[PDB]
């Protein structure tokens, strides 16, 4: 038999961040305190209550999980990335809404204490258990406006019990059930922003007048937005695919206008979509981004233009 | 069709009619006279009493010094045969350069106008009394000209 | 789309209909129909050609008025007088005087103008 | 047939001898106004008057005189004629008569009632010449003049929070004709003018992004071009380049010989001619010779098959069927095509220079639809030998295949040897219309490598994406009475020893009508990216019903817990001065927030130059209001000029007068200013572009006579028309 | 049959030439369109203003064919402020017979053609005759002119139907002379005249005593 008792800690911490960019990244240490703890989740099917008669064995698997998506008061996710692994070993790095820590230290031990085996929801313990700490590097976005930010990340940091009835159960908990755990801890820490690297425009529109068809050919539709920043960095530019090209033009980056008119976005002068441009002192860079709509395979389309390009941007 | 009023049309086109004449059967005895023939030319969208106002036919030829009022005749009897066209009467002859006397003779059939023309072979008197025609053929050339106004 | 497109009209040429020198009283079941052959250059059909212009009185719908009294030039689609039209590939129309009327006509030389209107899909 | 002589319609002798051509066309001279035609088409209005004179030179003993038309050298030099090959038209006075009977096949028909002179000659030297696309023997070069076209915009950004601020986006693309070569030159990057506040910004951008200086060739038909350029994507990657390249470009060709297609074989007997029609268009219909026949005058735009039968002099017709490729890199057999570059590479700036440069590439075609490709890199230090072939089987498939050993030196001690391979598939219209217009094999091994490793800095941190084999079908199927063309592709991109990531979607554009006019076009798509976890999903609605002055839009897309919608209910009018747009919209960001965003769009095409005005939003409500001017000047030519359309600098005519106010040209509508000058810029390219005046809304102070007149652009180049 | 085009021949001053399309109507024989002039007192003139293009030209049978009149300085030369008469002609001869007596039919249409100067050129529209003076004789009727052009009357009656239909002599004036013409008395004249084109319109007049002008 595997019955599972879960109790998650009880930690409220402070921390001031000071004045950033938004290139650099503010290192932030997880530090680990053996405080209160509660008891949340609660599952009986064998005994109650035990003296210690029997040889019972134990096992020991903690589960810190945040997630890598937070809600903010203005609506944009923060993209937070994992910077070091330590001593640890990593699994299913295919979940987006989660990342999950797992520890296993001691085991092969009989006790013969008594205790309470299925404890009820209600209760308070004393905790005393020291090992290492964790660092943490906070990834800002692309678009964020100037002020002072209080921004609350909701994490539940536990540590369960494992008791099992035979030597060489390895066993895990199921992943659909992990994730309906209440909010428990918070965290009040603050951050101030002067504004660092935000586009101007925004807005991305491309309209024009009209003409025939006859010279709709090797057309010409730009748009420039200016990047600018104080701090010398390295960036890299993505263009985020929102629609489906019609027909095969190789590796060329193409975004779709709709009814099988695609267009060809040639980001200063060269056709790749994806650039590479590295900061070297104070002032500003341009992204000019010219639009070629040759997508004729000899068949007219009347049909409407109302597409659409998203951009973000990704900071190594 | 309303087209050029007063016109020769497609059909009537091409008039040939071949003489039937011998010398000595009627060049010879002063009368000098053969069967006369008939001719016909029809005239489309011209009107009866309009005709003076629109067309006028005169007759275009050579003058003939012994002869006056007839077309030259050449081959080997130049100045010596002679051809009178009669008018729609049958009596009065036209001679070249003169105008048509417009009314009497038109018959007025349909949209059109027929015009009864005459042609016919006339000797020379000085001719007729020596006697000096001779058989063998003949050519001579005409035309008509119509005066629009 | 945005871009409402012309396609062409005779390669960019003039439009003239070229009938020599004719006068205007004729008889109205046949008559001097020069054929014009106008050739329209598509890119890859969707479109209809409509015609306008003045017309005179009457019941009639087929002719358009000139700048003196008593003559007027009337149209009809392909060869053959059996179907009039309503006032890559080819459409032709045929431009042919018609009159239905005697009487005094002062004046014998002309031009006219045509308006064909061109609505796309 | 013999005719009457003594008839004597004049007294004196009028001695021109009038008896003998009773039985060749003889035309006494005087003078004609008729035009000229060469096989069917027409060349020039019937303006011209050649003249004719009777061969009196000719000394013979039956005295008989064939009046052809003394033809002078201008209209040779215009009528299609080429010069190099035929030696024989040059040497004669014009007194006399140029005589025809060197070259052979060539009958002349003077008839002077129709007025036309209809003359057919062999199709191994001519120039075509018909309603487009006139011959590269007459041409009238641009003037000396100086050329700019501009785009201009400008907002305001009002948000909740901070200060605010102004963007002045204005660029600039300059460029100087001096006879034939011309300067295009950006002079403009982009720029910025801020408002005052108590948080400045103030950041002015400068850069300059291409300067080249082209001209065409016409006598090797190229177009080499010096300065900063790009590569397409034939075989190799994309970069910006400096120094020549005699690249021959797509424009310069007529368009009824645009595209590949494969030429058509078959023996004749006599002189018949070939009509075709696929499913009901005429394209081509003229006489072919006899014997092993092959024309070459249409490779056009159109995709597969079309059933060649020939009616000679009695009427018996054969069929056969012929096979096409359309593969995306395929040439006509008999031409050359070329990509000769060199000079020296780019960096990522301006000013950042590298190694020397030459690469060529070339194309040949040959009988029997073969064809041969290969490109060529000659350096110091990197060799990279390409070699290939094309082949149409026919009813299979098709199939080319790539040969290319690159072997290079790197300065840090590492020898690189390198192998990639690439076939490429298609298939032809099937009963269900199923068309694979491409399927890549494009593959590739652990030590290929392009030239962008070595200008960055020795930590690369990345190898490539495109490491492995891939596969990729686009079938295209079209099914009757719904008039629908649903998509399909699956893309393969490859990792090493972690896992692969599968892109592969499913697209359909159905075509029906519910209480509406007809032109509803509606689409429905599903895209996926695969791997083992989070199968993310991608799918877009939209919808367009129109009313004529009316489109109402909604085009929503839902991918990942980001959901829109739109409400516009816009379109053009009735006579065409303006132009507006009206859109609605609401976001979603996953943690639940959803408020509303409002776009729209105001501009007016004024003759001088046309302008708009935007006013935009985003995520929080906010409100942008611009204003935007686009167009462009001709700053001293021979006069100034400015106008409204251009697809870069050039490829537009200038129409010149005096003492006018202001008269509007066709197609474009663009009205002259107070000096009298108007230029049409919305045009295309190496076509016989005609301008004519609007008889329906002239003022009543001017006249125009001579309407119809005809001009010559290539690309980039600047015509002369007065009209009196 | 030579079909003539319209019913006259206009040539401009300042025009260097102008054609005219002629047509046969015949199916199986074909004629031939000899062209020649001739001035005002019927002398033929082979020289002087006028140059003449095709002298002779044959048609096929169903085709159609032209003849182009051009310029001599001798028209720049005569008085350009009032227009000089002259004449073109055009006659068919068919094929000869190979018999004897053969009378050949040859046909021609005579249209005059007037010579209108730069100077005095009229617009398409113009009622050119809307000045002439109408005055009462006894006896007869004077036609006088104070225009440059020509004016041949061929009509003079009380109505429009006694005007079309009545006897009357052609007669040809030259212009700034006079010429009188025998006719009735009548209250109100309706008169009868050529345009350049073949039209028959009619003229009002209203009489004032014995001198009469334009209503």
């Amino acid at each position: 038999w595997n019955n599972i008792v879960f109790y998650s800690l009880g930690d409220v911490n402070s921390y001031q961040g000071g004045n950033v960019v938004i290139t650099q990244r503010p290192q932030f240490i997880t530090s680990w305190r053996p405080g209160i703890a509660t008891v949340t989740w609660n599952q009986c099917n064998g005994p109650g209550f035990a003296d210690g008669f029997w040889a019972y064995y134990r096992e020991y698997i903690a589960w810190v999980v945040f997630p890598k998506k937070v809600m903010t008061q203005n609506g944009y996710p923060l993209f937070i990335e994992v910077h070091n692994k330590g001593s640890w070993s990593e699994e299913n790095t295919g979940d987006n809404d989660s990342y999950f820590f797992l520890k296993g230290y001691k085991w092969d031990e009989r006790a013969f204490d008594a205790g309470n085996l299925c404890q009820k929801p209600g209760e308070t313990t004393r905790l005393t258990e020291k090992f290492d700490d964790i660092i943490f590097k906070v990834a800002l976005p692309a678009d964020l406006p100037l002020g002072d930010y209080s921004v609350k990340i909701p994490y539940t940091s536990g540590m369960q019990r494992h008791f099992a009835s035979y030597l060489g159960a390895r066993f895990k908990i199921p992943y659909n059930v992990a994730k309906t755990l209440p909010r428990e801890n918070e965290m009040l820490f603050l951050f101030k922003n002067i504004g660092g690297c935000r586009p101007s425009a925004q807005s991305l529109e491309i309209k024009h007048g009209d003409l025939s068809i006859n010279s709709a050919n090797n057309h010409y539709a730009a748009q420039t937005l200016s990047v600018s920043c104080d701090v010398p960095a390295n960036i890299r530019f993505m263009l985020l695919r929102n629609t489906t090209p019609t027909y095969s033009h190789g590796k060329k980056f193409s975004v779709g206008l709709g009814h099988g008119w695609d267009s060809i976005v040639s980001v200063n002068g060269v056709d790749t979509g994806e650039t590479t441009m590295r900061w070297y002192k104070a002032g500003t860079q341009n992204l000019t981004i010219g639009s070629r709509l040759y997508g004729e395979s000899s068949k007219i389309q009347p049909g409407v233009l109302s597409g659409s390009a998203t951009l973000l941007m990704i900071l190594p | 069709l309303l087209d050029r009023p007063c016109h020769v049309s497609g059909d009537s086109l091409n008039k040939h009619v071949v003489f039937k004449t011998r010398a000595s059967r009627d060049f010879w005895y002063p009368p000098g006279r053969s069967p006369t023939e008939s001719f016909v030319i029809r005239l489309e969208n011209c009107h009866a009493t309009a005709v003076g106002k629109i067309v006028t036919l005169t007759f275009k030829g050579t003058e003939e010094a012994a002869l006056p009022g007839h077309l030259k005749v050449t081959g080997v009897n130049a100045g010596r045969l002679g051809i009178a066209l009669l008018d729609t009467d049958g009596s009065s002859l036209l001679k070249p350069g003169t105008s048509h006397n417009k009314g009497q003779g038109e018959k007025v059939t349909g949209n059109s106008l027929e015009l009864p023309f005459g042609a016919y072979v006339v000797a020379t008197p000085e001719a007729l009394r020596t006697k000096s025609v001779v058989p063998g053929d003949y050519e001579a050339t005409a035309t008509f000209e119509l005066t629009y106004r | 789309h945005v871009y409402i497109p012309p396609c062409t009209i005779n390669n960019g040429q003039n439009i003239v209909v070229d009938f020599g020198n004719i006068n205007p009283e004729h008889v109205d079941n046949s008559r001097g129909e020069v054929t014009k052959t106008i050739s329209i250059s598509c890119p890859y059909g969707s479109l209809w050609i409509k015609v306008t212009g003045n017309t005179m009185g009457g019941g009639q719908n087929n002719v358009l008025a000139t700048n003196i009294t008593h003559f007027g030039i009337a149209l009809y689609q392909g060869k053959g007088m059996s179907t009039p039209l309503t006032l890559r590939s080819t459409f032709t129309f045929t431009s042919v005087p018609f009159r239905n009327g005697s009487g005094i006509l002062n004046g014998g030389d002309f031009r006219t103008t045509a308006s064909m209107s061109m609505i796309y899909n | 047939v013999e005719f009457n002589t003594d008839v004597l319609d004049a007294a004196d002798k009028k001695n021109i001898d009038f008896t003998r051509f009773s039985e060749a066309g003889y035309v006494l001279p005087g003078q004609y106004l008729l035009d000229v035609i060469v096989n069917g088409q027409s060349i020039s209005p019937a303006s011209l008057q050649i003249s004719f004179v009777e061969p009196q030179s000719s000394g013979d003993k039956a005295e008989k005189k064939l009046p052809q038309a003394c033809l002078t050298s201008d209209m040779v030099r215009l009528m299609g004629l080429t010069a190099e090959s035929l030696d024989k038209v040059v040497y004669w006075h014009d007194g006399q008569c140029a005589d025809f009977h060197g070259l052979p096949g060539v009958d002349i028909r003077p008839d002077t009632g129709a007025g036309v002179l209809r003359i057919n000659m062999p199709q191994a030297r001519l120039e075509y010449s018909d309603a487009t696309w006139l011959p590269p023997s007459r041409w009238d070069d641009g003037i000396p003049g100086l050329m700019l076209d501009y785009n201009l915009n400008g907002t305001v950004s009002r948000n909740y929070q901070g200060g605010d601020s102004h963007q002045f986006s204005y660029n600039g693309t300059v460029g100087g004709n001096l006879g034939p070569w011309r300067l295009r030159a950006d002079y403009q990057g982009s720029q910025e003018q801020s408002r005052y506040n108590g948080e400045k910004t103030t950041n002015r951008n400068f850069t300059w992004s291409r300067f080249y200086l082209f001209r065409a060739i016409p006598r090797w038909r190229a177009n080499l071009t010096l300065g900063e350029n790009n590569i397409n994507s034939d075989i190799f990657r994309s970069w910006s380049y400096t120094g020549a390249s005699l690249e021959s470009d797509d424009r310069m060709l007529p368009p009824r010989l645009r595209g590949y297609a494969p030429q058509i074989t078959g023996i004749a007997e006599t002189n018949a001619r070939v009509v075709v029609s696929q499913q009901g268009r005429v394209l081509y219909d003229s006489m072919v010779p006899a014997g092993p026949f092959s024309i070459q005058d249409l490779d056009s735009s159109v995709r597969g098959r079309l059933d060649v039968e020939v009616i000679e002099q009695n009427g018996r017709k054969k069929t056969f069927q012929v096979d096409t490729a359309s593969v995306p890199y395929l040439t006509r057999p008999g031409q050359v095509r070329y990509k000769l570059v060199s000079g020296r590479s780019r960096g990522y700036g301006h000013e950042t220079e590298g190694p020397v440069f030459a690469t060529g590439e070339a194309s040949w075609g040959l009988s029997n639809q073969w064809s041969l490709y290969g490109g060529a890199v000659l350096a110091g230090d990197y060799n990279a030998l390409a070699a290939g072939a094309g082949w149409d089987l026919g009813v299979p498939g098709t199939l080319s295949a790539d040969i290319t050993q690159s072997v290079a030196r790197i300065e840090g001690e590492r020898t690189f040897q390198g192998k990639s391979w690439r076939l490429s598939y298609s298939k032809r219209f099937d009963n269900a219309d199923a068309d694979i217009t491409f399927a890549g094999y494009r593959f590739s091994e652990r030590n290929y490598m392009t030239m962008e490793q070595y200008l960055n800095a020795r930590y690369r941190n990345d190898y490539s994406s495109r490491e492995k084999e891939m596969y990729t079908v686009t079938l295209n199927k079209n099914v009757a009475d719904w008039n629908t063309s649903f998509n399909l592709q699956y893309s393969r991109q490859t990792y090493w020893d972690i896992r692969k990531t599968d892109y592969y979607t499913v697209s359909v554009n159905r075509y029906f009508n519910v209480f509406g006019l007809q032109g509803v076009a509606v689409g429905l798509s599903a895209s996926r990216s695969k791997y083992l976890g989070r199968d993310n999903d991608s799918a877009y609605l939209r919808i367009s019903v129109p009313l004529g002055t009316g489109t109402a839009s909604y085009s929503g897309s839902m991918s990942n817990d980001r959901y829109v919608n739109m409400a516009g209910y816009t379109d053009t009018f009735n006579d065409g001065l303006d132009s507006y747009s009206l859109n609605a919209g609401l976001n979603s960001g996953g943690g639940l927030t959803s408020q509303r965003q409002i776009n729209a769009y105001y501009s007016h095409r004024s003759p001088l130059a046309n302008l708009s005005a935007n006013i935009a939003s985003l995520q929080k409500g906010y409100t942008s209001f611009g204003v935007s001017a686009s167009g462009g000047a001709t700053i001293t030519g021979k006069d100034a000029a400015l106008h409204a359309g251009g697809m870069s600098g050039g490829t537009r005519l200038l129409v010149d007068t005096d003492g006018v106010g202001g008269v509007p040209v066709d197609g474009g509508q663009v009205v002259t200013n107070r000096w009298g000058t108007g230029v049409v810029t919305d045009i295309s390219s190496y076509y016989r572009n005609t301008t004519s005046v609007d008889l329906k809304r002239l003022p009543d102070d001017v006249e125009a006579t001579r309407s119809v007149v005809e001009s010559a652009l290539t690309e980039g180049a600047i015509g002369y028309r007065k009209f009196s | 049959a030579v079909s003539l085009d319209r019913t006259r021949a206009v040539f401009d001053g300042s025009e260097k030439s102008m054609t005219l399309d002629i047509s046969n109507d015949n199916k199986q024989l074909p004629y031939l369109a000899q062209a020649w002039i001739e001035n005002e007192n019927q002398e033929k003139i082979i020289t002087g203003p006028v140059i003449a293009t095709p002298p002779v030209q044959r048609l096929e049978p169903g085709a159609k064919s032209m003849v182009r009149l051009s310029t001599t300085p001798d028209i720049s030369k005569l008085p350009q402020d009032r227009e000089s008469l002259f004449y073109f002609n055009l006659r068919e001869i068919p094929p000869r017979s190979e018999k004897a007596n053969v009378l050949q039919i040859a046909l021609q249409t005579k249209i005059k053609l007037f010579y209108r100067p730069a100077a005095i050129k009229t617009r398409p529209n113009e009622v050119w005759q809307d000045q002439l003076i109408l005055n009462k004789v006894s006896g007869g009727y004077r036609i006088e002119n104070p225009t440059p052009y020509y004016v041949t009357v061929i009509g003079l009656g009380g109505s429009e139907k006694q005007a079309e239909e009545g006897e009357f002599e052609t007669v040809m004036l030259s212009p700034r002379s006079e010429q009188t013409v025998k006719s009735a008395n009548y209250n109100t004249p309706y008169l009868s005249y050529i345009n350049d084109y073949g039209g028959r319109p009619v003229l009002s007049f209203i009489c004032n005593g014995s001198r009469c002008s334009v209503k």
